[PDB]
DNA sequence: GCTAAGCGCACCTAATTTCCTGACGGCAATCCT
RNA sequence: GUGAACCGGAUUGCCGUCAGGAAAUUAGGUGCGCUUAGCAGUAUUCCCCACGCUGUGGG
């Protein structure tokens, strides 16, 4: 029954290259040409060099297909630099390549329906590992991430599916482009006056034979027939968070068990005790246990939040439970009693 | 923003001799003197327990000190790079606007514990020229908010646009 | 065998390097502002140090005629060595020409005032520039030279001139933020006027930071440069661990006289080089108790015990050595002890790195 | 079924890889100009080297005259703002004349930048092109693993000794080829509480927290510098502090 | 220094003086990373020179 | 066994000048004869 | 495996070198924390255990 396949094309990089390219200059086209797109399926499936060649190439290319920009990645050049001979010696060859950066295009093959099923169980079973047209472009959304269905044309099936917001406030292409090979209509009817010519229909591919296909492009407006989704994420990461509170139901239990087993009894001069102090902020706010909670009296808390403010503490605050820390905290405590007014 | 609003008016409210155990303690952390950890107790402790939105410790108890000394009226839509800014369009453009422009400057680069004294010579500079009013709340959130690229980004082209008027 | 070498020196308000416009070299790391001092400064301190006038074996000027003719009380010669040099492949006054110093005395004398010749003798004086390559300077820095294929003629040709570096020298890099200071400086006009003004107003820029130095040598390369003579080089690592250790580069160290000794030196003997700066990829906050040197060394601790327990091989255990001046700084406060070798002096922190090398003792290596 | 390695390195201020401008490479990534090493840099310096070289091993791993190798690795996109700078240098003429100053009187580029690195093995392909040697492949695969974890791109390095090591590997056996590119979207700003590695890291972790909700995870960080989720989550299958027991865990989990 | 000495007529002498022969320069600055807290019993002056003193004496031992 | 009201100021002035460097140094191969 | 697979931009380097921000300055004028009080001449002293219920083992 499905008789649409998708295949969702997204990396940092992709490099789709046209028919003006096996110079040393080898540029890439703005879409991703049919040759890409067949290989990108042919090594889902998983066939030789030569198996495309029998007998596989028109069963896929029959599928006139379309594929749907979502939005214009610019053309970045790489100077690269073949080492030659590194029989060899010292040349270096000079190359300068096209990718298509930050680019997310859908390809949508209609055809029929088993060949389809069999297209989406490739997809999620590469045998074989696929990218993005050149080796080093993996893909950064998975390609059977839209899953099939059954669309009469192209137009249909290419306006279905929706357009995926990265993140939450990011500039969307009001008009968005879609190049589809051309539907002759009935028999006989020459291309009409914008149909380009392409070079990129597959009959051997070792070595690579392309023949032209006429190709025409669509216009799309979003918000109309392609609808926007959801963030389904965080992008930020915001490492976790202390500011414990002092006035919730969750915190006056706590504190009051923590008063149970130290008798009310505080824990470096042992005097009556009636508030408490934390040890570390690794739970917070309302999630405390009481094995990190110190039973602490009034005139030493005061003590140990005047020594933790500004010592660098971050979450593991004053023990008065270790030796180290508390040869000081008596010396602190020698001057709270000196100088504070009594008398809210 | 609650929490902030009240810290403000609390501030304004603390009397002559409050401020200058405030002034004394500047430059130095709370915890050699006493009677500054007490009123940063008495200011912070209620509005931290009452509110959830209060400022950081840190942060406000910079702003305490600062208010402490210099001692400007607070009033909406006078922030830093406004009045700095337009203090920076009657100076000789080609010595001494770049090194109050430097001045100014500098404040991008420092943590939150070393901040007060380039804050004091900016205030200073805003007080030689008869300046009353200061938007300490907007200076308070933007400050407690120091940890993100774009509150400064807001900051610094507010200071462009203060300079091409 | 690499030798490692990761030093943390404090520094006093200076001006060591400098850009175009009179300010500190800066960099980001760690996606803030840290100050740095560039690799080449630290190379020609080294290189200048009073721990290397005894090592110093190697010149690169473009004014190789001048030299060439300082070897000469009465033999006028200036033109004609000019002229073999802009046929040997410099095109001028020349580019600039790296080799040893009692090299090109002694063969550049022996080679051009003789009365021969033209072509062959630039090709001559070609290869005794190129094969003088027995400096340790040389051996340490590194050179390549390419001179111009035009100016030179075509009967004349160049052998290999590639010196591979056997030391390489990362930026220093602050442990902390950056810290840019701006100095006001006037100029007082010793005689009086009627106006009272000074003769120059200025700003000069400086900055104190904590830096963390890095120094890697290839022993194998350097016995490959400097050939089998092993006592150059063992002499070669002390008079570098001595100079990195007891110099400073000469900015502007006449106003800024910023001359402080490093207090931690860790010389690390293995087969990968390390580079421990990610230690300081969280900026370093002072804190009531400890300094600077005390959190940097317990940050680079931390990361060192980290690497340990991390990238570890047992087919080759990493070793190391720590410095502290009497012991001031430990490297495990807490918890880490894997510094085996404490050591509070300089010539026993030679001593024990050149044991470690071979059978050499500083007092014997001290002779080539 | 694929091995997929993700790694992130935080170099020190250097040029790893150069432009014929001599700038450091530079891609386009998040909407924002981004660092970059090229994927065949990091292939040259993996292979060619003492580190690695320690039917035909690494023809496998890195093609040479239809192998279609199984590793491949991505062009290492950073994961914050790329900010190039310049340094000037200036070479002294080191003989006393009555001007200063000889050399080139030039510039230089350098960058520092935290890479994510992406490398891909299929394993069944691996060993096809082995002719069965299952444990010479695991051997390789190791041998892999202890390379791209020590080895740093031998660019410009006399004069920049950038030798820093990763601080975070996360290896997983998944079905599709997925590269979590898509999580450094945003560019990582930094905070006063938190670093740089570990605000990229924990993007990686908030990232893989989706996906899983619309397979497993070995996560290495030196003796646990860096935990994959700073939670009590099950978010990574297995936090392993060494890499050695993390090549003998991925190992035995291959075989 | 004859800064504002009219208004502020700080002529004080030097309380220490460390004069050393040698051939490298060295500088004590180092002593003085971590900033002098006066203590009750003690002297800011006297710390100073004690601190000064711990680090000559760590620098003539270990360099 | 532990209290409670009421009361908390504003006006004046906030400055002037002048000086702000120069010269020197800027590379080459090698990527079809 | 897809104008694709195999594929570094390589190395050679001190910005350096000169410098007082300088001379001038009262923070002054005004001021009550203050009005009430036995640590004790008893009438339930908050109690767990125990005496024909007023001794007895103590929190
Ligand atoms: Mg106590």
């Amino acid at each position: 029954p499905p008789n649409t396949l998708f295949l969702r094309l997204e990396g940092a990089l992709q490099s789709w290259g046209s028919n003006e390219a096996k110079f040393a200059l080898r540029r890439t086209a703005d879409a991703p040409t049919k040759s890409g797109v067949l290989g990108l399926l042919c090594a889902a499936m998983g066939i030789g060099r030569a198996e495309a060649a029998d007998s596989w190439l028109p069963k896929l290319a029959n599928l006139r297909m379309g594929v749907r920009i979502d939005r214009p990645g610019i053309r970045w050049w790489d100077f690269h630099t073949v080492g030659a001979g590194q029989k060899t010696r010292a040349e270096t060859l000079l190359s300068r390549r096209e990718y298509l950066a930050d680019a997310s295009f859908l390809v949508a093959l209609q055809g029929e329906p088993e060949l389809v099923a069999k297209l989406s169980a490739a997809l999620a079973k590469p045998v074989w590992a696929i990218y993005l047209g050149r080796k080093s472009c993996p893909p950064s959304r998975p390609v059977c991430e839209h899953p099939p269905g059954f669309y009469n044309t192209l137009e249909e099936a290419l306006s279905a599916v929706p357009l995926q917001k990265r993140w939450h406030n990011e500039p969307l292409p009001q008009i968005l482009p879609c190049v589809m090979d051309w539907i002759p209509g009935y028999d006989g009817e020459h291309a009409p006056d914008d149909a380009e010519i392409h070079y990129d229909l597959p009959v051997s591919f070792q070595p690579p034979r392309h023949l032209p296909r006429f190709v025409i492009r669509r216009e799309l407006v979003v918000g109309e027939d392609v609808q926007v989704s959801r963030e389904t994420g965080t992008s930020v990461w915001r490492p976790k968070g202390t500011r414990a509170d002092y006035n919730n139901s969750e915190y006056k239990k706590v504190r009051a068990e923590r008063l149970v087993m130290d008798h009310a009894a505080c824990m470096v001069c042992k005097a009556p005790a009636t508030t408490v102090q934390h040890v570390n902020y690794r739970r917070a706010g309302g999630k405390e246990i009481p094995e990190d909670l110190r039973a602490l009296c009034r005139l030493c808390h005061d003590a140990c939040t005047m020594l933790e403010y500004g010592s660098g503490m971050t979450t593991n605050r004053i023990d008065p439970c270790d030796p180290i820390w508390r040869e000081r905290i008596l010396a602190k405590r020698k001057e709270i009693v000196e100088f504070r007014s009594r008398g809210r | 923003n609650r929490g902030t609003v009240d810290f403000i008016a609390s501030l304004e409210n603390l009397k002559e001799g409050d401020l200058g155990i405030l002034r004394k303690l500047r430059g130095a952390r709370l915890d050699e003197k006493l009677p500054g950890f007490d009123l940063f107790s008495a200011l912070w402790w209620p509005l931290r327990q009452k509110n959830q939105r209060a400022p950081k410790r840190e942060v406000a108890w910079l702003i305490a000190k600062l208010f402490a000394e210099f001692r400007f009226e607070q009033r909406e839509g006078a922030t830093l790079p406004i009045l700095m800014g337009g203090i920076c369009r009657k100076l000789e453009p080609k010595k001494e606007l770049p090194r109050v422009l430097a001045r100014f400057d500098q404040l991008a680069s420092l943590d939150i514990m070393q901040m007060e004294e380039p804050l004091s010579v900016i205030m200073g500079i805003l007080r030689k020229h008869q300046q009353v009013c200061l938007d300490w709340v907007g200076l308070t959130d933007v400050l407690s908010f120091w940890e993100q690229e774009p509150v400064k980004r807001e900051w610094s082209d507010s200071f462009i646009k203060a300079y091409k008027i | 065998m690499l030798i490692e070498i990761h030093m943390i020196q404090n520094h006093s308000p200076a001006n060591l390097n400098r850009d175009d416009l009179g300010a500190p070299k800066t960099c980001y790391f760690g996606g803030v502002l840290r100050s740095r001092i560039s690799s080449q400064c630290i190379k020609r301190s080294i290189r200048t140090s009073n721990d290397f006038k005894a090592l110093l074996g190697g010149v690169r000027t473009r004014r190789l005629a001048d030299l060439i003719q300082q070897e000469a009380g009465e033999t006028e010669c200036w033109k004609k060595a000019q002229e073999i040099l802009n046929k040997c492949g410099f095109k001028n006054t020349k580019m600039l020409v790296f080799m040893s110093k009692d090299k090109i005395k002694d063969l550049a004398r022996i080679v051009l005032d003789n009365s021969l010749g033209l072509t062959e003798a630039a090709q001559q004086v070609a290869n005794v520039i190129a094969q003088a390559t027995l400096a340790p300077d040389i051996a340490l820095c590194g050179r390549m030279l390419e001179p111009n294929d035009k100016d030179k003629d075509k009967k004349v040709k160049w052998s290999n001139t590639t010196v591979e570096a056997a030391l390489q020298v990362a930026h220093a890099i602050s442990t902390h933020i950056a810290r840019p200071e701006i100095d006001y400086f006037v100029a007082a006009d010793d005689v009086p006027g009627e106006d009272a003004g000074a003769g120059h107003i200025g700003e000069s820029m400086f900055a104190s930071a904590c830096f963390y130095k890095y120094f890697s040598i290839d022993w194998e390369q350097l016995v490959k440069n400097l050939k089998g003579d092993t006592n150059l080089a063992a002499h070669t690592v002390g008079a570098f661990l001595l100079a990195a250790a007891k110099t400073n580069p000469s900015g502007k160290q006449n106003s800024f006289a910023a001359h402080n000794y490093p207090d931690g030196i860790l010389v690390e003997f293995k087969n990968s080089p390390i580079s421990y700066a990610n230690a300081f990829v969280r900026p370093v906050s002072v804190v009531k108790e400890s300094d600077l040197v005390e959190q940097s060394i317990g940050q680079l601790s931390n990361y060192v015990n980290d690497i340990r327990l991390g990238y570890y091989d047992e087919q080759s255990p990493v070793i190391g050595f720590w410095f502290s001046p009497n012991n001031r700084y430990p490297l495990g406060y807490k918890h880490s002890k894997l510094a085996s070798r404490n050591i509070g002096n300089l010539n026993e922190l030679v001593g024990a790195v050149l044991d470690y090398i071979g059978g050499f003792k500083w007092e014997e290596v001290q002779k080539s």
